[PDB]
């Protein structure tokens, strides 16, 4: 979640608090963070430290 | 009997960053599926590390130009997310939004020139303490830098070091604020051959560690 | 690190280049779901109210931050300040309907009413700029809205997305510049 | 001590759909059996779908004459649950309780001629997109359609497809609609052999995925 | 139940609330149920796909 | 129904020292590591142990001065927190904060002479029941008292006992307080030898025991 | 924990109720009290009680 805080439970049924969300087939549907892992971070070409 | 309580004084009151949650009043809505939809981004800086955008120099364009006469200072900034060069870039549209920072920032230069164009560059970072930037390659050594030439890979990239004494800082420039409190970068041009009028563009981007912290509504409303 | 810039490839170098430690970041503010996660004023107001998050300041964080994607999704919180009882509508429904007090009516208590309300419109998605030649038999459809809602009177309207979900990002501004370095600005000080 | 408790700014007021329920004062009355009480229903689509009924046509007949000029569209109307020819049929008079619907709505058609009244007919759904329905079952026989004959069979069944670029969609009509949103249904009478005067009478059901959503009171009251 | 959503449990007793069904003797008894599914889904005669 | 409450009169009200805490409005703030930071205490008396303070005499000096007259009572004083010569140390500093003590109070003596000069002190605690202390070191011997000559080691320590009827003591002195209610400290010089005008520095510093109780803000603000 | 006594656990997670202290490696830095627990209590010398 975000910005909620509340240690303890809901005291009305889920399917009243929020809507129910569907699916036809959350998942790791991350488009900019599998991005932005993917980016180069060595160094091209050959070093001499 | 019943559960005796007691309503506190100071208590109760709406807070608009609140971590509560209202009560319902219109149950089992079913939504149509979502499932796979493209494009999704769950944190700011996932962009803003993955889509660099540019900086602003001189008239409004997003690079530099070599110059041709003697003077090998290509531009000059303070290392602010406030900073006039940075003003049009995501970074600084996101960085607006909370009060302080830390972390890499990383910039691009990607060379624009013919195949016959050539030219090497310096950039550096000039940490606090000093009084202004200096206009020469050779002062500027002295300090964290990096030199590299043009050839078939037009882009380089270079981090933008977080040496400061506190931990953060602040996105923010006070008034009071004369010389940049976290320095400058300056992009010096070593020497070109036959590259005058082309073009170096330059763009910044989060570094891995880049971070930020205290969320803030500050634009006028 | 070189690279051939013109395949858009990501890089992203770091201080081990020259010598340094990358370190340890905590981005939790910066968490879309959380940050979209406050209440946000709506300026315009009048007795009959359409929900459209759209009417958000555009330099808001919450505003700004929206119109910063071009698809979103949640779910919402209101709080309205009224005369009378408020009633809510659902998206589709006829004008009409807000004066029945079947629909979802919450009857005045002070000092002002805070609900929660679910998604309601017909699509999968929402948006906040569309690209039509037409839509019809800066205008973008009337079914991207929450619902509606009225009152005697409507004094104050906030929002509050839930679950927020942003889709294809487009661009987010900062304040422009007009002096030479930077914007500098009063920050907070102790006298 | 006691438990201390904070009293919330904006909840506790009335909300005439809540999901909570009042204290009760009379408490213990058994009421008498009503085991086995017949005719009960739990879902309004079940009846809606059991119970088929009739769509309005011209002066206000529950059905379409057969045509004995060289006409071939027997009617035509909007597909939409607030159309005059569905006003009738107790399917909009469900639906108008409702923002949103999806799925299949089925039409019957019920040749009432005599054993010697001869006819081919032909429905079609034409889909928006056209600016007017076609007169021609030339024209229409490129759209989604069936075609049947008289016979042992009075009753004739056909689906009116859910196809729109919305998962639901709206029960009522705006006053800008100007062509119907989700387009028209066509009945032609391709030809007929001594079929004059005789009538198809024509009803409507919920189909197996029909569904209704967002409950709404907007009857002026 | 239709229309009711609270996680926890009542506070009053049953025969409170509401008022107590008696039987001589809810179940299965949904009349229109039982006839919507009973309805034709088929195609009478020959099929030529 | 819902759950009856009985919100209580006399309950509710904000009091400045109460065992609760307010509600949360902007959370996930992780702090900067301020992890083995130096010189952090946990308990005033921690310090108030480790580092004793001086005590004011005369004029306002940290010390007491060799008589060379055929006077031997070198000072004298109230065992009191509110006592003048304690006034600028450490110890009552914090003593004001609270209402009762006790406990043992240790006295620091440290001589300062040259290695030439020699002398032989005695400090006695004069427990209350007397009209007034004795300017003799043969009178005050009959109290608890202990003597030490100067040599190699300058610093000599002695606890003041708590001796009193109750269990506690009040930190501060009420105005019909005629004679100190817990007794005085008088400091002897026995003899010396050219010890003229040598010093002798005396500092305070809490004890094993020492306890301060029921915290207390009684400045003018 | 200092002035506070509710038996009851809090109803807000502690992520909201306080800010996170982070560490780079509380413990026994007390420099004050280790420095007051060694402080000399014997008596230096010989003894004739």
């Amino acid at each position: 979640s975000g910005n909620t805080g509340s240690i303890i439970n809901n005291y009305y049924m889920q399917q009243y608090q929020n809507s129910m969300s569907t699916q036809l087939g959350t998942q790791n549907n991350d488009w900019f963070s599998k991005l932005a892992s993917s980016a180069f971070t060595g160094l091209f070409g050959a070093l001499l430290a | 009997g019943i559960f005796p309580v007691a309503c506190a004084d100071g208590y109760g009151g709406l807070v608009t960053t609140d971590p509560k949650t209202a009560d319902p009043v219109y149950g089992k809505v079913y939504n149509p599926p979502k499932t796979n939809y493209p494009g999704r981004f769950t944190n700011l800086l996932d962009v803003a590390e993955a889509c660099p955008t540019f900086l602003r120099f001189d008239d409004g364009k997003p690079y530099v130009v070599t110059r041709a006469d003697d003077t090998r200072l290509l531009a000059k900034f303070d290392v602010s997310l406030a900073a006039k060069h940075m003003s049009n870039t995501y970074l600084s549209g996101i960085a607006q939004y909370y009060t302080q920072y830390s972390g890499t920032i990383n910039l691009h230069f990607m060379f624009t020139g013919s195949t016959d164009s050539k030219a090497r560059y310096m950039v550096a970072y000039i940490p606090p303490g000093v009084e202004t930037p200096p206009d020469t390659p050779e002062e500027a050594a002295h300090c964290i830098h990096a030199e590299w030439d043009t050839g078939l890979n037009s882009k380089f990239t270079f981090s933008i070091p977080y040496v400061s004494a506190a931990d953060y800082a602040y996105t923010a420039s006070d008034t009071a604020e004369t010389t940049n409190v976290q320095g400058w970068v300056c992009v010096y041009q070593i020497t070109h051959g036959k590259a005058e009028n082309d073009t170096l563009l330059v763009s910044a981007s989060a570094g891995k560690d880049f971070e930020l912290r205290l969320p803030i509504d500050p634009r006028t409303q | 690190t070189t690279t051939t810039g013109e395949s858009a490839d990501p890089v992203t170098t770091t201080v081990e280049n020259y010598g340094g430690d990358t370190q340890v970041q905590r981005r939790h503010h910066t968490d879309v779901g959380f940050i979209m996660d406050r209440f946000v004023k709506i300026n315009s107001l009048s007795p009959t109210h359409v929900i459209d998050l759209m009417q958000t300041h555009k330099h808001g964080i919450v505003g700004a931050l929206l119109r910063a994607a071009t698809y979103y999704f949640s779910d919402l919180e209101i709080v309205v300040r009224h005369d009378g009882n408020l009633t809510w509508v659902p998206n589709g429904a006829p004008e009409a309907a807000l004066s029945n007090t079947s629909n979802p009516t919450a009857y005045n208590k002070a000092p002002f009413t805070r609900l929660a309300l679910p998604y309601t419109a017909p699509h999968r998605v929402l948006a906040t700029v569309y690209d039509g030649t037409n839509k019809y038999s800066t205008q973008l459809p009337a079914s991207f809205n929450y619902g509606a809602i009225q009152a005697q009177a409507i004094h104050e309207l906030l929002v509050r997305m839930k679950r927020a979900e942003l889709y294809c990002p487009r661009p987010l501004l900062a304040i422009k510049v007009t002096s030479q370095d930077r914007y500098k600005q009063k920050i907070i000080a102790p006298a």
